[PDB]
Order: structure tokens, then C-alpha cells, then sequence
């Protein structure tokens, strides 16, 4: 049951997710300088261009 | 890599079935069993050591499956990230608009 | 209220923009056109943002002020002088 | 928005972790089950069989279908690029500016 | 004159059109199309030089690259002018015809070259090789003509041979290299890099005292090796293998 029950939650925040994500953009990951962790990064500068 | 994540799957599906069947004769011969015959194998020799070992198989069943079934979502979910990230993929008219723009700056200027 | 220069600014502002541009491609051609060339842009020669602007206002204003002195010395002194006005490439 | 191929590929893992979470509580409905039925009433005795082959056929196909997915991601190997244009985009908009600024009639 | 550092190898065609993707996800740039006519003379054998010190081995007789442009206006046939000039045309370039032939080759007769067999030693992780280099802009004269320059200095022709491929230009000066190789006579023309093409990474180094920058350049091109693990082999050819001398006869290709 508390399986179940997180489960879906996270099924639930998983759909918000993917159905809340659009797309061509440099996406990456990225360590956070005071977090640590891995999060998602977009590229926009005009570096490239 | 992939390969490997197969063999990981592949002992995780295993390791299911072997768990599976051992919870289920647990607690189907849970009732214990006597049998005059030397050739049955059932002992139960130290009356509370039995529902220790009851209560032992009870945690490993259920550390082993919430285990392989968290592993196996976030294998999922890893491939879904591989697939996400890993999947490398007139001027005629523009002379005139600038000379229009262009005089229209001087006569206003 | 719309005052009179307001769309002289905004013309300003995109013209300026399309120089950044023209700037930016002019950079990008440059590099693609040859690897050893050092990419470090001159002031004196790339930069080219103020100075068209510039030099278009500024001379307006000296031909303005040439047509002034044309007449008064030679339109006012000579009768029957005829000028034609024409643009070299 | 991305292409078709990834929008199916990510339809078919939903449905596979869906298919796990199904699992899952098929799992708790027999593990509940099997509790009266130790406790001695045979009524509900015939819906045992079911759930037991409804969990098993449930684990396998899921466990296909996954094989599945990592097989394709076999032959899928083999099949910022952005700002090579992007700067060209960013100009075409704003000359449009322009054009809107140059007509006087169109600014309403 | 330069010290040219360079790596090599070979692709087949099944994944040309992968592979040029995946160096533009690298070096941020498109690839550029290009060709040229390389014609090879060497030291008339009619004339006997005896001034090759024997005793010594002062020097040893030598062959001449003369390389020029060509456009594309000859390489391109009637059923291909619908299509716009862009690498993609390499697509269809494997056959062993090609619209250039031997006639129009004879009516062409510029960048004059020399070069020398890599730097002996095992101790050397990159080919490199020294080249000597000038330019010809113009002529004049009752027999103005390439044909008959060499045959002023003393060279004959030996052969020809046409390269067409594609460009990718790096950070840091390092150039690379896709081809395909047609080699050119009478009898008709034949694609030697049949089915493939021919991978070349390479860096010029001015001079060849400096040796902070041939360090910078060595380790750049290592990079670039070991950024390419796994899909392309890069490796050092054989030294054996570029070697130009007339008393020896091979040919890389």
C-alpha cells in the first residue's frame, strides 16, 4: 500500500514531467556548484553563433 | 553497457522467480509438517528459533522484492535519459525596405 | 502622447540591432573562411555601429549646409545656373 | 517538439513502468488472498488460479517488452547546430519589425 | 617550408553520411566542399646525373607534386546541375567514370611542391614530415606552358590523379580530411579508394626549431585522436609507405 501509494505519486510528478517538457536546444546535465547534484541544462548564449 | 544491463535484468527476473517460489513454499508448509517416515526432512527443534526463522524469511522477501523492483524502475528511467540526451540528431525586397527606411530616418531626421 | 521622434528611435534601435548582426556574421564567415586566423576583432575597422548613422546625419547636414553656400554665392549672384544632383557607387 | 519516434518510444516505457505498478498490486491482491485462504474458507479458492496466472503473464510480457526496448536501442545507434542558423532566425524577425514600423496602417 | 604533423584513416561509405554528422556536433561547423589535380614529375631519365655524390650521398633525386584547382563545372555531368553544390553530391560520386577525362587533363597542360620521408625513430607518436613549398602565379613566352617549364628544369610527367572530398576546419589550426582518389590515364579513369574514403587530420607547424608549439600541437592532435575512440581509428601510416625518392617506387594511396 505505501508502495503503491508513492508510486503513483511519483508517477503523478513523472506525467507533469513529460507532458510539461517541449523540445534542436542544447540540453545537457550539469553538476550544481552547491548543490552537487545533476540537473538539466539549456545552452541559449550566442557563443555558437 | 547495454549488454550488461541485460545480464542485470536477466538475474533480476531470476531472482524474482527464486523468491517468489521460496515465499510461497514458506508459507505453504508454514504449517510444519511430521511425518513418521525418515525419508520427509522437516525439523523443528527449538520451539521461538522457528518463528525467528519465520519472521527471517518474512524481512528477505520483502527487502529482496522492494529492492529488484525499485532497481528495475530506475533502470527504466535511465534508459529513457540515454534516449532523451544520447540521440545526437528575397533580398531584393530587404533593398528596398533599407532604402525606404533609410530616407524616411533623413526626411524625418 | 506619440511625439514626432518616437518612431525615429525605434528605426534607431532596430538598425542598430541589424548592424550587431551584421557584425556577428561578418565574424562567423571570417572564421569559417580560414583556422589560423586569429579571430580578434579591431575597433578601428570591425566595429562599424555608430559611424554609419553618424555619417549619414553628418553629412546631411554638411549638404544642407553646401546647398546654403551654393546659393547664396552663386544662385543669388549667377542667374541661370542649373545643378543636377546625382549618387556615385 | 521532439520527433514521432522518441513520442512512441516514451508511450511504450509509460506503459512499462504502468505494467510494473499493475504488478505490483496483483501482488498484494494474491498476497491477500492466499490470507484467508489459509484461514479455511473455499470460496474464494477458484479466483486464486486466476490471479496467479494474471501475475504471471503480467511479469513476463513486461520483462519482453522491455527486452524489446534495449534491443532497439541496438540498431538505433547509427541513426549547437542551433546557432549555425539562429542568428539568421533573429534577423529575419527583426527586418518583420521593421516592416511593421514601415507601415503605418498595420499598427493597430 | 613546414613541419606537418598528421594522423590517418580510412572509413567506409555505409557510415560517411553518420560520421560527417557527428564532426559537426564537435567542431560547431558545416563541411565545405572542395577539389584539386595533382600532377607528379620526375627527373628525366634520358639525362645521365652524375652529380649525385656517390661517395657522399649528398642528395638524392627527388619527385615534383604541381597541384592546381579545377571547377566544379567540369566534374559535375548533365543529370546533376538540379541538385545544389553541397557535400551531399559525394553521395553519388562511386563510380569509377567521371565526367573529367584524359583529353581535357592534356588541354589543362599552380602550387609546386617537395616533400621527405617522415622522421626516423620510434619515439614518435604523430607522422612528421617537412615540406618545401612554392607558388607559380603567371608565364610568358614562346612556350608558356607547365608542360614545358618542367622540361626546362629537367622533369617529365609520371601520372595524375584527381582528389575530391570534404573539409572541416578545428580550433587551434588542425584541419581535417575526407577524400576520394581517382587516378587518371589514357585508358580511363579508376577509383583506387574504391568504396571508402580516405581520413586525414593534420597540422602545420611554421617552424621547426620551436618546440613549445610543436608539444601544443602533438598534444592537440592526440585529443583529437582519443575524442574519436570507438568509432574511427586514427593511426600513424608507415614510414616506409611515404617515401618519394625516384630509386624506390611506392605510392600511398
Amino acid at each position: 500500500n505505501k508502495l503503491s501509494s508513492i508510486l503513483q505519486n511519483e508517477h503523478d510528478y513523472w506525467n507533469k514531467i513529460m507532458q510539461s517538457i517541449s523540445n534542436k536546444d542544447v540540453i545537457f546535465k550539469i553538476r550544481d556548484r552547491t548543490s552537487g547534484q545533476k540537473l538539466l541544462a539549456i545552452k541559449y548564449g550566442y557563443e555558437d553563433s | 553497457m547495454s549488454n550488461q544491463a541485460l545480464y542485470e535484468k536477466l538475474e533480476q527476473t531470476r531472482t524474482i522467480l527464486s523468491v517468489k517460489l521460496a515465499e510461497l513454499i514458506n508459507m505453504t508448509t508454514i504449517a510444519d509438517r511430521n511425518d513418521d517416515d525418515e525419508g520427509s526432512f522437516a525439523q523443528e527443534n527449538s520451539e521461538l528459533a522457528v518463528a525467528t526463522t519465520s519472521v527471517m524469511m518474512v524481512n528477505n522477501q520483502t527487502m529482496q522484492l522492494i529492492k529488484n523492483v525499485q532497481d528495475l524502475l530506475i533502470l527504466t528511467r535511465s534508459i529513457k535519459e540515454k534516449w532523451l540526451l544520447n540521440q545526437i540528431p528575397d533580398e531584393k525586397q530587404i533593398e528596398e525596405l533599407l532604402d525606404n527606411c533609410i530616407e524616411t530616418f533623413v526626411a524625418e531626421k | 502622447l506619440p511625439k514626432i521622434n518616437d518612431k525615429r528611435a525605434n528605426l534607431m534601435l532596430v538598425m542598430l540591432r541589424l548592424l550587431l548582426v551584421v557584425i556577428f556574421k561578418k565574424t562567423l564567415r571570417s572564421r569559417i573562411s580560414s583556422p589560423h586566423g586569429l579571430i580578434n576583432l579591431n575597433v578601428d575597422d570591425d566595429i562599424l555601429i555608430i559611424r554609419p548613422i553618424l555619417g549619414k546625419v553628418r553629412f546631411a547636414n554638411y549638404k544642407l549646409l553646401l546647398k546654403k553656400i551654393i546659393k547664396d554665392y552663386v544662385l543669388d549672384i549667377v542667374p541661370g545656373s542649373s545643378i543636377t544632383e546625382t549618387e556615385v557607387e | 517538439m521532439q520527433p514521432p519516434y522518441i513520442q512512441e518510444r516514451l508511450k511504450s516505457l509509460n506503459d512499462i513502468e504502468t505494467q510494473l505498478c499493475s504488478m505490483l498490486q496483483e501482488a498484494s491482491q494474491v498476497t491477500f488472498i492466499f490470507g484467508e485462504l489459509k484461514r479455511g474458507n473455499e470460496s474464494v479458492k477458484p479466483q486464486f488460479e486466476n490471479h496467479v496466472k494474471q501475475f504471471y503473464e503480467r511479469l513476463d510480457k513486461s520483462t519482453t517488452q522491455l527486452r524489446k526496448e534495449i534491443q532497439l536501442l541496438d540498431e538505433n545507434v547509427g541513426t549547437n547546430k542551433k546557432a549555425l542558423g539562429q542568428d539568421t532566425e533573429k534577423m529575419e524577425e527583426q527586418l518583420d519589425l521593421l516592416s511593421a514600423i514601415l507601415d503605418p496602417s498595420k499598427s493597430k | 617550408m613546414v613541419q606537418q604533423l598528421s594522423l590517418f584513416g580510412s572509413i567506409g561509405d555505409d557510415g560517411y553520411d553518420l560520421l560527417i554528422s557527428t564532426l559537426t556536433t564537435i567542431s560547431g561547423n558545416p563541411p565545405l566542399l572542395y577539389n584539386s589535380l595533382c600532377t607528379v614529375w620526375k627527373p628525366n631519365p634520358s639525362y645521365d646525373v652524375e652529380n649525385v655524390n656517390s661517395r657522399n650521398q649528398l642528395v638524392e633525386p627527388n619527385r615534383i607534386k604541381l597541384s592546381k584547382e579545377v571547377p566544379f563545372s567540369y566534374l559535375i555531368d548533365e543529370t546533376m546541375m538540379d541538385k545544389p553544390l553541397n557535400f551531399r553530391i559525394l553521395k553519388s560520386f562511386t563510380n569509377d567514370k567521371i565526367p573529367l577525362n584524359y583529353a581535357m587533363t592534356r588541354n589543362i597542360l599552380w602550387s609546386l611542391q617537395i616533400s621527405d620521408i617522415p622522421a626516423a625513430g620510434n619515439n614518435r607518436s604523430v607522422s612528421m614530415q617537412t615540406i618545401a613549398e612554392t607558388i607559380i602565379l603567371s608565364s610568358a613566352g614562346k612556350n608558356s606552358s607547365v608542360s614545358s617549364l618542367m622540361n626546362g628544369l629537367g622533369y617529365v610527367f609520371e601520372f595524375q590523379y584527381l582528389t575530391i572530398g570534404v573539409k572541416f576546419f578545428m580550433k587551434h589550426g588542425l584541419i581535417l580530411e575526407l577524400q576520394k582518389i581517382w587516378q587518371i590515364e589514357e585508358a580511363g579513369n579508376s577509383q583506387i579508394t574504391s568504396g571508402g574514403f580516405l581520413l586525414k587530420a593534420y597540422i602545420n607547424v611554421s617552424r621547426g626549431t620551436d618546440i613549445d608549439r610543436i608539444n601544443y600541437t602533438e598534444t592537440a592532435l592526440m585529443n583529437l585522436k582519443k575524442e574519436l575512440q570507438g568509432y574511427i581509428e586514427l593511426s600513424v601510416p608507415d614510414r616506409q609507405s611515404m617515401d618519394s625518392r625516384v630509386a624506390h617506387g611506392n605510392i600511398l594511396i
